[PDB]
DNA sequence: GCAGATATCACTCAGCACGA
DNA sequence: TCGTGCTGAGTGATATCTGCTTTGGGTGGGTGGGTGGGTTGAGGCAAT
């Protein structure tokens, strides 16, 4: 393993953000009172907006103290500086202030007694990630504020599926594309807590990869000094989850070159960003794109090739009344004032639906619109029909093989009647 | 020792020859400029290292594996030594980004092809040149990995190997990340200051015209890396340059019993040379400023396009201004007024309605010719589909998607099925595709300008019966035709020995080159008879009947336009120019509309195709507003269109 | 490099007979 | 009456070893990849 020297220091950029953490004001410091409210159990998300980091950068270098360019740091490398935010809020953490109640938290007597256990044992801990209870995002860097301060912004510039190449790989990039498919939310292990049925003491288990393998054999020092080969159990009443997503996201019409076809990129969700990417949809994501090294023999036959994945940090969303609202169903047609009033009140499709004892009367206003060629009538009817919030133009023959109503087809592949 | 050897060898090489020398500075100081990224590459001509050195050309041609790699490292030295960075990053001097090579010039033997590659030419740099068949997706490799160990404070690194990425084969690393240092501190990867390239496979295919009679295309895989990744397409002609070479145990090894199957063998590319719009020039506008100042400048465009062909001028004209378009409008409600126009060709056989097409084809941006007979490749309108087993569902789209703001030039549409016809009426009328099949939901733009011809029913036209009788499509998909054409085939004997004899001249032209009438079979990559064309008895022909006015006897060399420039008069025009509707104009659209409506079934549509070709005529006239004479000649073409 | 099935060797313990 | 040194016996931990594929099939996928391979034919039912 022969060393490079490299140009950076994470002493001083750890020191930086804990400085960063203690004295920004956008009211007391925005994040001290963001990490008060996270204590009192109120807040489950903390964003470092790192517009913000830049504004303190400025502000330390005007002042003539300056200091390493820490955006720059955090995009070139990010799934390393999430660590070093979380270990600064862990140190700088406040003691609540809010009663809280303290009753059904099981990492909490699990805790005590592992504090009384131990004093007990040597007067005669925990992973740092189990106790966390809130998760780091990150919001990228916006345009405006780049332009504002003289620097240029690499993490919000919106890219397409086709320019994520490896060479952005552990970076803070954005992607601009469509979902075309979302996963149910399921339960990724973070630690996993076992018990032994001879010592009575936990072991914490930390797991960050695809896989994983369990205990068997106690490691406690009371099966150490014993030697007793007290077997550990999982228990999932004490382990830490968090809510996990897996989606695709497709490039759009407008970024395909001619002659080639849309490529897809993976995003997993994790935390609280769940559930906020849907199906048919437009969205800004921006994440650490990573890689996914293989585990055992895969890893020797799979070769160098990397499987790469999108961890999303942020999304943002591409989102005489009568004569008066008759006249305009189509402004640009002319004529058929009173044809225009009947299409309104079919617009309004105005009906109070009565239900009694089982009848049901139907409350929808057909109308068809006869003649000849000529009259503005597929005009109207595509006006009319785009001003609704919901509506579909088909011919009578149908929406492709089937037939408006419906039609039962075998299946191409599964040969089943749908 | 030798290694050194040859790389001082190289590093002379260089030293002699200052035009690589300027071409790494030039592209290092690009480079640090714009801090869109030139790749670390030079390319060298074989010619020029043969009169340096014959034993190192030798070398190169027949032991790549031992002559390459100390060429590439000699550039990177230079590159180095040159190279003034004041203040590197992390991300730059943990890189792993040497200077690759590539090779041009002349090869003598090795210059073969995909069916000519046989076991004699292994570990020897080759040319191949084919049609690209498959492209892989481009994936990332993993070459160098970079952690850290927070205990001592200090970055480790570690470097990977595998077989298609070096020459010189090495024994292979396991793509597993170092988790403990040697001294045993734990160690944390540091994803962004690795080094990641790209990775693809393509596959060549031998070009169909070489292949031996009775015999298939062989093909033969290719491996590109890093910058080298997205440069060709399925279909397109290259020439990639590589060291062939043999990969894997082959059956070797004793795990394997088939003992007859033979080794896997693919290229190492090293460059692939590849086998819409033109920059207007500052003088290019003036010029095309010029024509449109004078005053005949309309007939001059409608007869140069296709001038071969005699008469239907009328129809050159139409088609002319159908490729120009008229301004599309859209109005604050949503609603999309149609700005494109629409030709129909209907007439008996033999009247060079394939020859219009063909010329429309090539002089238009934009053109697809997929005929409406069972449109086999791609199909007329989007449909989705699936694998057979694994049932893939994806959206291949159709001819009508794939000519947004563009033209498709249809073919036999007489021969359309119901399905055609039901998605044609609803692409024209929406001029959109919404998609709701297979849980797939999307829309699809298809703004497009749509051309056909249709030959009758009976093999010819009867005049007795109106066009919408000697076709058989509904009412509902010839109205969305904006102008219908019914062409004849009238039979005169001048016209006759004028066909017959410019028939007959290609026949007796010949390929010049061989014994005439005997059995008959780019240099880089890189990279006023200009506007007219000068008078051409054999190609031209008609085109001077047309300035005759139908007047054989007539002598009147008429000035035609050269394609490649027609091309940039409609490319200028259709991208500069949007006209407004003026009121005098508009006075003589109203009252030639009322005409036609009420005076010798016209139908209101026919208003918007008078808006319609008045702004596409101003179009051509380069006037920002429409004025009375583009309106009169719209009208007068239209009115020849309804009535012969 | 990693997990599982398998067999090898070395170390320590309870019984035994004799001598104190 | 009894105390202790020598012995055979049996586990415990650890040494080498094989194996690390495997498999036909679409609720295992196609960012696992084709040098790991998959090559029907009759009968029933909707559309018309
Ligand atoms: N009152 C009017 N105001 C404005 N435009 C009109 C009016 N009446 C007719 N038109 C024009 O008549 C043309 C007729 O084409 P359109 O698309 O409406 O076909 P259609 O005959 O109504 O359709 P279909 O018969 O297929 O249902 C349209 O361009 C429309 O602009
Ligand atoms: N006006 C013309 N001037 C010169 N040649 C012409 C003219 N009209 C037709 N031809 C000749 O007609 C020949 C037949 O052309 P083509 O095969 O394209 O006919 P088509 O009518 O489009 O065919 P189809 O009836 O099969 O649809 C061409 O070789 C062309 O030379
Ligand atoms: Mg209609
Ligand atoms: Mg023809
Ligand atoms: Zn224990």
């Amino acid at each position: 393993l022969p060393s490079i020297q490299l140009p950076v220091d994470y002493n001083n950029l750890f020191n930086e953000i804990t400085d960063f953490l203690v004295t920004f004001k956008q009211k007391g410091p925005k994040y001290m009172a963001m990490l008060q409210k996270v204590a009192n159990r109120e807040l489950n998300s903390v964003i470092i907006d790192l517009d913000d980091i830049l504004q303190y950068q400025n502000e330390k270098f005007l002042q003539g103290t300056q200091a390493d360019d820490l955006v720059s740091a955090i995009q070139q490398n990010a799934n390393h500086f999430t660590e070093l935010f979380c270990r600064a809020i862990d140190n700088n953490m406040p003691l609540p202030t809010k009663e809280i109640d303290y009753k059904d938290d099981v990492l909490d007597v699990i805790l005590n007694q592992r504090r009384l256990r131990n004093e007990r044992m040597l007067s005669d801990l925990f992973p740092p990630n189990l106790t966390r209870r809130y998760f780091l995002y990150f919001k990228p860097l916006s345009q405006n504020c780049a332009r504002r301060y003289r620097k240029k912004a690499i993490s919000s510039k919106p890219l397409s599926v086709r320019q994520i190449k490896g060479d952005f790989l552990g970076q803070l990039i954005t992607v601009r594309g469509i979902i075309t498919r979302v996963s149910d939310v399921k339960p990724a292990v973070e630690v996993i807590a076992y018990t032994c049925d001879q010592c009575g003491y936990e072991v914490f288990q930390e797991v960050n990869s695809r896989t994983f393998t369990p205990l068997s054999e106690c490691t406690s020092e009371e099966c150490s000094q014993n030697q007793t080969k007290g077997q550990l159990f999982m228990s999932t009443r004490a382990s830490k989850f968090s809510a996990f997503q897996e989606c695709k996201i497709q490039e759009l019409s407008q970024q395909v070159p001619v002659g080639h076809i849309p490529r897809s990129l993976n995003i997993h969700v994790n935390g609280t960003l769940v559930r906020s990417l849907s199906p048919g949809d437009i969205v800004d994501v921006t994440g650490i794109f990573l890689p996914a090294p293989y585990t055992g023999f895969k890893a020797l036959k799979a070769g160098l090739l990397t499987e790469t994945y999108l961890e999303a940090q942020f999304v943002r969303q591409h989102k005489d009344v009568y004569n008066r609202l008759a006249k305009s169903i189509a402004p640009e047609i002319y004529g058929n004032l009173d044809v225009k009033k009947a299409l309104l009140l079919l617009l309004v499709g105005g009906v109070d639906k009565r239900v009694g004892d089982g009848m049901k009367i139907r409350g929808d206003i057909n109308v068809c619109l006869m003649g000849d060629p000529g009259v503005a009538k597929s005009q109207l009817l595509k006006a009319i029909c785009k001003i609704s919030p919901r509506g579909v133009y088909t011919t009578g023959k149908g929406s492709s093989g089937v037939g408006l109503t419906a039609a039962v087809m075998k299946d191409p592949v599964t040969d089943e009647m749908i | 020792a030798v290694f050194g050897d040859r790389v001082r060898r190289f590093q002379e090489f260089l030293d002699t020859f200052t035009s690589y020398r300027d071409s790494v500075r030039s592209i290092q100081v690009y480079n640090s400029n714009n801090a869109n990224i030139l790749p670390h590459r030079i390319i060298i001509s074989l010619d020029d290292l043969r009169e340096f050195d014959r034993s190192f050309w030798s070398g190169i041609l027949v032991e790549p594996a031992y002559f390459i790699p100390p060429a590439e490292k000699a550039l990177t030295d230079l590159a180095d030594s040159m190279d003034d960075v004041p203040h590197p990053n992390a991300s730059a001097v943990s890189s792993r980004h040497p200077w690759k090579l590539s090779f041009k010039g002349s090869f003598g033997a090795h210059a073969l092809s995909p069916r000519t590659l046989t076991a004699q030419h292994l570990n020897k740099l080759v040319s191949v040149e084919g049609i690209v068949t498959k492209t892989s997706l481009v994936r990332p490799k993993l070459i160098r990995s970079v952690h850290y160990a927070a205990k001592t404070g200090r970055f480790h690194y570690r470097d990977y190997t595998d077989a298609t990425t070096t020459l010189t084969t090495r024994i292979p690393t396991p793509a597993i990340y170092p988790t403990e240092d040697t001294e045993g501190n734990k160690l944390t990867t540091e994803y962004g200051y690795s080094t990641f390239i790209d990775h693809q496979r393509i596959t060549v295919q031998e070009m169909p015209e070489m292949a031996p009679a009775g015999q298939l295309p062989r093909s033969i895989d290719v491996i590109l890396d890093d910058d080298l990744v997205d440069k060709t397409k399925p279909g397109d002609r290259v020439n990639v340059v590589g060291v062939f070479k043999s990969l894997g145990a082959g059956g070797m090894n004793q795990s394997n019993s088939n003992t007859l199957i033979g080794f896997k063998t693919l290229i190492l590319g090293n460059t692939v040379y590849p086998l819409a719009r033109q920059m207007l020039t500052d003088f290019d506008i003036r010029n095309i400023n010029k024509l449109s100042k004078k005053k005949d400048i309309f007939d001059i465009l409608s007869q140069s396009l296709a001038p071969s062909i005699y008469g239907h001028d009328h129809i050159k004209k139409a088609i002319l201004l159908m490729l120009m378009g008229g301004v599309e409008k859209n109005l604050e409600n949503g609603s999309h007024l149609r700005g494109d126009i629409n030709i129909l060709m209907v007439g008996d056989p033999s009247t060079a309605k394939s020859q219009l097409l063909r010329f429309v084809l090539n002089t238009a941006s934009l053109a697809i010719a997929t005929t409406g007979r069972g449109s086999s490749g791609v199909g007329l309108t989007a449909a989705v589909t699936t694998d057979r087993e694994t049932g893939e569902r994806r959206l291949e789209a159709g001819a009508m998607v794939l000519a947004d703001r563009g033209v498709v030039c249809i073919d036999e549409f007489d021969k359309m099925t119901d399905v055609d016809r039901v998605a044609i009426h609803e692409v024209m009328e929406q001029q959109t595709v919404t998609i709701a099949k297979a849980g797939i939901h999307t829309t699809l733009n298809a703004r497009c300008s749509v051309i056909a011809a249709a030959n009758p029913v009976f093999g010819q036209y009867d005049v007795n019966r109106d066009p919408h009788q000697n076709i058989a499509l509904p009412d509902s998909l010839l109205s969305r035709f904006d102008l219908l054409f019914v062409v004849t085939d009238d039979i005169n004997e001048i016209r006759d020995r004028s066909i017959s004899e410019h028939v007959l001249r290609t026949h007796r032209y010949l390929p010049p080159g061989y014994l005439e009438g005997e059995p008959v079979r780019s240099l880089a990559v890189g990279e006023e008879d200009h506007v007219f064309e000068k008078f051409n008895p054999l190609l031209q022909a008609g085109a001077k009947l047309a300035k005759n006015k139908g007047n054989y006897n007539g002598t009147e060399i008429p000035k035609l336009v050269t394609i490649p420039f027609l091309r940039k008069y409609v490319q200028y025009a259709k991208e500069r120019v949007i006209p407004q509707l003026t009121q005098e104009a508009i006075n003589v659209i109203v009252k030639n509309y009322t005409d036609l409506r009420n005076d010798d079934p016209i139908t209101a549509r026919t208003l918007e195709t008078l808006i319609r070709l008045a702004t596409a005529h101003a179009k051509v006239r380069l006037s920002k507003t429409v004025n009375k004479v583009d309106a009169k000649v719209a009208a007068n073409l239209l009115r020849f269109a309804l009535l012969g």
